[PDB]
């Protein structure tokens, strides 16, 4: 399915936190992982998702690769389009 | 909790990934983080992991994989355990890491 696309998608759309995000994009992983018949373009969107999720830190003092709630979501909004599913 | 190369902290921020390490308690407190800590030194201690590549943004981190459970854990430059997941050799990420230790 797209659990992981319209995680994203409520992200975006700020109907639920980057810290939110972050979290259920793990658990929609760990569900979808090994799945079969999934889309290419889908899985490896999904995949971006949860490496981006992983650089996300709230705190004022992440690391210099590490972003905030803005940044996830640019760097989000730009994974969607890089795969065509904004 | 915190001691050795993990912290509480670390470990709290990161409990999302210790479902991928066979922890599928989806409550978050002292007593799963521990088995967190646990299924990380588990993993490090495997004859199985063996180090592997690194996590390019961490400086001089360096990554454990284990080709059984394909999971794989980033270790900082200072021994610190900063994060881990499993490895989907069916993702372009995966088969990336997997055939240039990028991560």
């Amino acid at each position: 399915k797209m659990a992981m696309i319209d995680l994203a998608k409520l992200f975006l759309a700020s109907k639920i936190t980057a810290i939110e995000f972050s979290e259920r994009i793990c658990v929609e992983r760990r569900r979808l992982y090994g799945v079969k018949d999934l889309s290419p373009n889908i899985l490896n969107c999904g995949e971006e998702l949860f490496m981006a999720a992983e650089r996300f830190e709230p705190d004022a003092d992440r690391a210099n690769y590490e972003i905030d709630d803005n940044g996830l979501k640019v760097e989000v909004r730009s994974i969607l389009e890089k795969f065509k599913l904004h | 909790l915190d001691s050795g190369r993990f912290s509480r902290k670390q470990l709290d921020k990161k409990y999302k990934h210790a479902g991928d390490f066979g922890i599928s308690d989806t409550k978050k407190n002292r007593e799963t983080l521990t088995k967190f800590r646990d299924a990380i030194e588990e993993h490090l201690s495997d004859k199985d992991t063996v180090e592997k590549g690194t996590y390019r943004r961490e400086k001089g981190s360096k990554v454990y994989f284990n080709p059984n459970t394909m999971n794989v854990v980033i270790i900082k430059s200072n021994g610190e355990f900063l994060s881990g997941w499993k490895i989907n050799p069916d993702a372009d990420n995966g088969r990336i890491y997997l055939e240039t230790g990028e991560l």
